[PDB]
């Protein structure tokens, strides 16, 4: 019944965090760019081009429908359907969900290695305009995970969902553990009246409303400082009770499945500190570090490669992904120090000149800026 | 070199891995229930057209249960239909006790086994367990069994 | 000559084996009013869908 | 069963706290901006107009009602609905909610990249004033979180609310489980007084009445030190008990709950210290600095771009996010000293000279006051 | 069993547990990952700029990383590389240095052609000619020994290899199979518990006398229903006390998390790759020992990655470098950090010309030494 | 019990118990002495790529208590013949304990090899003839010692890793696991009374029905909601039992399979104690010296058996690399004492920069180093 992702989605929180937390974070951590002759007019371009929160939406919906598209339009005198000639043009990027692109043309001739591979793309975005036909040059396209090749096929080369059936029905469960939960602190204690005759009432009269009436007034008056009082030949009143345990280690341990399951831990997604411990949730976020690395490589790099080459005229380049640790200005600091003391302590004795020296000092991004010169 | 059992065994479903064989282009006029017999009443460009079994005729397989064919939880008029045509298979019936094995069954009105006395067709392969307030046997059909009337 | 001549869509996943479109209506009018009044007529909206195969 | 989420708002603390916490903290933080010929004026003209509650108070409605508009009012000789001319002009700011912005006017040339987005915003303010037109480049628009597309044009084209039926119902149990709790405690205990034939004495009489109180004011004499008297033929007083355990656990776990599903942590959402450990809550802090930077890059920046171009006629500027971390005075003399030894230990020896070690010894943000010259 | 002629019958009973499953996506695909993002170095080549810019311009990674990872799963997996050259693709190839293209293939897509014994060659014994048969309405071809190389998992006993046709098995063996699935059981039985905590029963006398699916029989239980749903701390219930009872019985919960914990480190214990990795959860009892389980995890992956990435390397790079002799090391998989690298790149700029000066380890070897331990500190080459 | 491979195949403990130890044995690596160079050795090495086939070698004769190698050399002559001295070699395999078997013996005075047999016949199968190998072309790779007695009854051959007790240990776990599965499953308990009910027929709608019915009431059953029953007929009732120590008696057993096999909580449970931040070293440094251990009674034969037949340097040693994981800040601080030990005080006596050059890049550093003067 609720498998539904589109309104999953934005019906769970916990769908929400467990969906977007992890791209978003993938692409403000940042990176930099070898073999550039400068960087100020380089985020000059980015922060003016500011395309930022739509990367973000593209990730979000390859990680959440399993495939996702976004195209890019350049500074070209030629039709949207012919393909792109070399240059490095940029005006704008659009993206569109799994729900918008199907494909038109085959490629398989012999000499290429792209036989088998999308030639044309049908794009379809509704919006009461025409679909259209995209180049292969122009769209590129996200995918979610891996899956076996027969599912590859019958996806028409597609991915799933990261909301797999264990993850959903996990989910689903606390829910109900935590009403039956609800039901059990509400069925604490119980108190009984019972009235020999009681059954004599005919059924929806003044006898009977005026009966329960009494009852419900005697019980809103009872309590530690207040008695009451009955007849011992026909009727009593009598308390049970039971006792509540354990439901807090219960429901602990469904939370632990739930995060297990999910591959994204404690201090993340229940958002406690273990406190027990000083110096070991540092230790928790750097693995947590080294896993969104890990998927980082995999899926944020072929946007770089694809995106990147259309902006700057220069060759050949590298890229580098910022190492994700959190800077202390403090810690900063004293790093520079390191840095500014290994750079110049003993290169004065070889042929080691300025003119690197100077390169060397500013390549390692410091709070110290230079001048351009000598 | 033996032949494996298959658990399930529910009315409409195929109860072992022997030697069967499943006619998958049909279609159905009426509407037919799952592990009833069925007969066909015309051909149109390669295909069969089945209906539930009525006085008089000869049956030919029997409908066979899908989870993705047949949503409703029945076959209905004007949808493709599976048919088995030579095989194991969990009959409705309308009998009280098991009958002697590997004895002749008989065919009443809507597909449901009543005789065990008949001269030849199909045959009682073993199986007698209880639906629902009545039973569900085991029924072994063969291809060239009963062959129509002239 | 039939795939040339109609056109052809791709707006559905080969695991389906259903599907419904939906269309609309509305109702209204209108009337010459004063400066103090309380009463104005009222407009509404309807549905309909069709299903396949 | 679905209520105004307003109401809630303004009724409801922790709903407060949860929708109001970041966004001022996040305006708080400050900013710094590269390539300014100077700071003094730009921080003078920036308190002068003084348009932080303004600020608040719209990333606030952004925040709760997924959608807030801000109208920017230029020196400029035309009409509003005009675009606006080059230039570094502004005279006000003011701030609308989700309820009075719709769109008017349609785009869709294929020539520009600005198909498909709205280019004239009609306003309709309300209180007595004709609504009117304004030009896309003099309003800026803020919305809430992401959501997906089908959803998205559905909301014409605006985010949703960050209370969500999850967020809301978890809060609303919560008060029913403090309720239940209070019950459970006030029905500790019950005295029981039974006497052979108290139902031949009729209703609401003088006898009853007498009878009520006697036994009202036998109750509250009662205790440790008093005793009370009984007669053995007919009536029989006894007391009933049943024990309590568990409750703050039960509540520790919704409390558990909610924070899960907020997303901000305990030291925050409930703000009480841990007490076992010393220095894991500042981890914590430096996880919510994290969380809190990573939402801000999104949101808060676009209201940057807005604005500070139409300030500042330099061409070309930049903005840094101030490292958010709390700054300890101790501390901050020993990185000063560490900054001062780095920036002159090893440059008496290279072509690193004063009028550019000044910059850089002015640049990261000191206490030492230093005239500009040489 | 009855099955779809679409859905071909190969595997699809492992197929499908692995896309639906969570865990054994998990204990698939956390080691070839981490393994081919780990990187590599390479030693005896003129410069490793342009080596990595051709690299990252071939940009085969997620293809050696699937191709890995269908290895770990089917026991068996092909890599076919195709190379610009002037020859049918069944002919041998002649040396030389290069590439334009590579795919990969699961298990069931390969057999054996043309098999070897010549008693000259070593070579006897291993097949000649891989006939490949991707499907997709192209026809099958033949592929020379040189040009492919065939990816294999765990080592079997010889008896089943032969039988296997020289491929190995999956990781998901029986033991781990039925451990996985088993929790989900004790999962489901936990919940039924939780919930069976409490009963309540309700006696009334001559109450069988009524007719099932009867109007007095639905007034009944609709009441019940009711009275049920209004009840509780502050609420009472009445009764007769000559004919009804109502009676309340109940059964505590205990041990049950640490029943499932166990089960967790049952789990964890056949898998091999431990809890912090596994149920990513810290242990949070200890500063200080996670980071040695981290190189615990990092010894056992690099003892694994020294049985199986190397071939890949051995495999393809010879098509791609046209230098005679190099080396292929692996760079320590540990992560470095500020800190740790600033002081140890202090401490390398000061042992490599501390001493030095005084003998004939001079300056143009010297600043090839001090780059060579990769630095922050870059350099123009030259003298 | 049942054949050993089965097991081997079936339980991922065997695999674990009889894979771990060879694995990182072969990977751990070795350096060799006395001779001119290594880059070239390295080269020969890594194009000769036998690890494969070392590495599975000595996991079969773990397991089955026996293994062969087969080394052909490019030499102009049959095989059957001894090999002339030389340095060559073309190709390596393995074969198990199952396809060996002794020809001729020789027990002649002069010689000391008197005793041990001189040919083996080969029988790998694959459809060719079974064949004859000088001992000179063969080493035999044995499992652990066994009594005499029995070594000379299995044919001059060891034993297999998995004795029964090791069997037997390994195999209660799992009945022990499917007993505590069965303890969660029978914790809680309903039963139903009803009068009469004794008098139904077997296998009639009416016992169906009643069945069913009362199936699917125990379905809807929970805190919150109630059941109805009849006063005078019918009754029913809830047993509970208690469930503990299960886990930690399932420790113990894990314990003992630990203590039994030999190797320890961190290689074989793979779970960090978690209560002490600095005692999994030394738990790991006692595994690498039993794993050295270990390496230098077996292992060993292989490196004098093979690498006389690969180098031309006369005399040599083998050195194992001392096992233990480094690490880069680690060896920063070695490398940097190492550099300070070599020369702080070697400027005033006769040893020279020629050799002092050899002493620094002897002890392998990461600081590379031309050769020269």
């Amino acid at each position: 019944a609720s498998y539904h992702v589109g309104s999953f989605y934005n019906d769970n929180a916990t769908a929400k965090r467990i969906v977007d937390v992890i791209p978003e974070e993938m692409v403000t951590a940042g990176f930099k760019i070898s073999g550039v002759k400068d960087e100020k007019e380089f985020k000059s371009l980015w922060d003016s081009y500011k395309i930022d929160p739509s990367l973000v939406d593209a990730l979000c919906w390859a990680r959440l429908y399993g495939g996702a598209a976004i195209v890019a339009i350049i500074n070209d005198n030629r039709m949207l359907t012919s393909p792109v000639k070399p240059g490095a043009k940029l005006e704008g990027v659009r993206v569109y969900d799994r729900f918008a692109i199907t494909i038109e043309k085959r490629v398989t001739n012999a000499r290429s290695p792209r036989y088998g591979e999308p030639e044309i793309y049908k794009v379809s975005p509704g919006d009461n305009i025409q679909p259209y036909l995209i180049h292969h040059t122009r769209i590129f396209i996200a995918d979610g995970e891996r899956v076996t090749p027969q599912m590859r096929k019958q996806n028409q080369g597609w991915g799933a969902s990261v909301l797999n059936k264990s993850l959903i029905d996990a989910i689903c469960d606390y829910d109900y553990c935590e009403s039956l939960a609800t039901q059990i602190l509400r069925r604490k204690q119980q108190a009984v009246w019972k009235v020999k005759g009681l059954a004599e009432m005919c059924d929806d009269d003044d006898a009977q409303y005026a009966a329960r009436l009494r009852l419900a007034q005697v019980d809103d008056n009872s309590g530690v400082g207040r008695a009451i009082g009955i007849d011992a030949e026909t009727e009593e009143y009598d308390v049970l009770n039971s006792d509540i345990s354990g439901v807090p280690e219960f429901l602990s341990s469904k939370m632990d499945r739930i995060v297990s399951l999910s591959g994204i831990h404690e201090i993340i997604i229940k958002n406690k500190n273990v406190g027990g411990v000083s110096a070991s949730q540092n230790t928790a976020l750097e693995t947590f570090y080294k896993l969104v690395d890990r998927k980082r490589e995999e899926d944020y790099r072929p946007l770089l490669e694809f995106l990147l080459p259309f902006i700057v005229d220069e060759q050949e380049w590298s890229i580098e992904f910022e190492p994700l640790s959190v800077p202390s200005k403090k810690e900063e600091s004293e790093i520079t120090k390191n840095n500014v003391e290994s750079v110049t302590k003993a290169i004065t004795e070889q042929i080691i000149d300025l003119e690197e020296a100077r390169d060397t000092l500013r390549s390692i991004a410091p709070e110290f800026k230079l001048k351009d010169g000598n | 070199y033996e032949n494996l059992f298959l658990r399930p065994a529910c009315p409409g479903n195929i109860s072992d891995t022997s030697t069967y064989n499943i006619d998958g282009a049909c279609v159905a006029q009426g509407d037919i229930g799952f592990g009833s017999a069925v007969q066909v009443v015309g051909i149109v460009d390669g295909v069969k057209v089945v209906a539930a079994l009525p006085d008089g005729g000869t049956p030919y397989g029997i409908a066979f249960r899908s989870q993705y064919e047949h949503l409703s939880g029945k076959i209905l008029d004007g949808e493709v239909c599976n048919v088995v045509s030579h095989g194991r298979v969990w009959t409705l019936t309308s009998l009280g006790e098991a009958p002697s094995l590997f004895s002749k069954l008989q065919f009443g009105s809507g597909g449901v086994v009543t005789g065990g006395s008949g001269s030849a067709g199909w045959t009682f392969a073993g199986g007698f367990v209880k639906h629902e307030d009545g039973y569900i046997i085991e029924v072994q059909v063969k291809q060239n069994a009963f062959i129509a009337p002239p | 000559s039939a795939l040339r001549v109609f056109p052809v869509t791709t707006e559905l996943s080969p695991t389906d084996k259903t599907f419904e479109y939906m269309t609309f209506d509305k109702v209204g009018t209108a009337q010459i009013i004063a400066d103090y009044t309380d009463d104005l007529p009222l407009v509404d909206a309807l549905g309909t869908s069709e299903f396949g195969k």
